[PDB]
Order: C-alpha cells, then structure tokens, then sequence
C-alpha cells in the first residue's frame, strides 16, 4: 500500500485511479465504502488494516 | 444646497442600512449563481 501519489488502486475488486491518503470518515464497523454525491466512491476500508 | 446635502447623505444611509439588513434584494443575482449549481448538481447526478 502506498499513499500520496496517482496509482491505479484495486480493493476489494472494486478498481479506481486516484490520490489514496488518510481519511477523517469515523466509518462505522459496518460501513465499508463512503460515496460523493455523484454515487462515486470516495472512501474505503482496506481489507489487510 | 445645505438640506439637499442633508436628504442625500440620508438617503445613502438608509441605502446601506437596508443592504445591511436581512432583505434579501439581490435575489436576482442568487438566482444566476444559484440556477447554475443545480444544473451542475442534476449534470453530475446524471452519471449514476
Ligand atoms: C490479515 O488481515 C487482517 C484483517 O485486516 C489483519 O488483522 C492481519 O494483520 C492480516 N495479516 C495476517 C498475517 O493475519
């Protein structure tokens, strides 16, 4: 896992490019994955931490 | 001369006094700002 910089990510089967860093989202223990208004992802639980 | 001094200066007064209240006048601007985000909104919403 790497942080800060463009990289072509992949969690969990769900695929998306973008900046990866630490987020301030209190998830729930439920909560798997956060979404913009647009129904894009945005957020997400890494399944190795 | 002295007193329509007085009646402007008044005047301009009351101007800044009604901006700085709560009305709202500039709606109009609102509305060109306001409709072109909701545009945006329905735009973006779009893609899901
Ligand atoms: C495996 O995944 C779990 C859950 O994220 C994590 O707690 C653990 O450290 C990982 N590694 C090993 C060797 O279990």
């Amino acid at each position: 896992l790497v942080k800060n910089k463009c990289v072509n990510f992949n969690f969990n089967g769900l695929t998306g490019t973008g900046v990866l860093t630490e987020s301030n989202k209190k998830f729930l223990p439920f909560q798997q994955f956060g979404r913009d208004i647009a129904d894009t992802t945005d957020a997400v639980r890494d399944p190795q931490t | 001369q002295k007193l329509i001094a007085n009646q402007f200066n008044s005047a301009i007064g009351k101007i800044q006094d009604s901006l700085s209240s709560t009305a709202s006048a500039l709606g109009k601007l609102q509305d060109v700002v306001n409709q072109n985000a909701q545009a945006l909104n329905t735009l973006v919403k779009q893609l899901s």
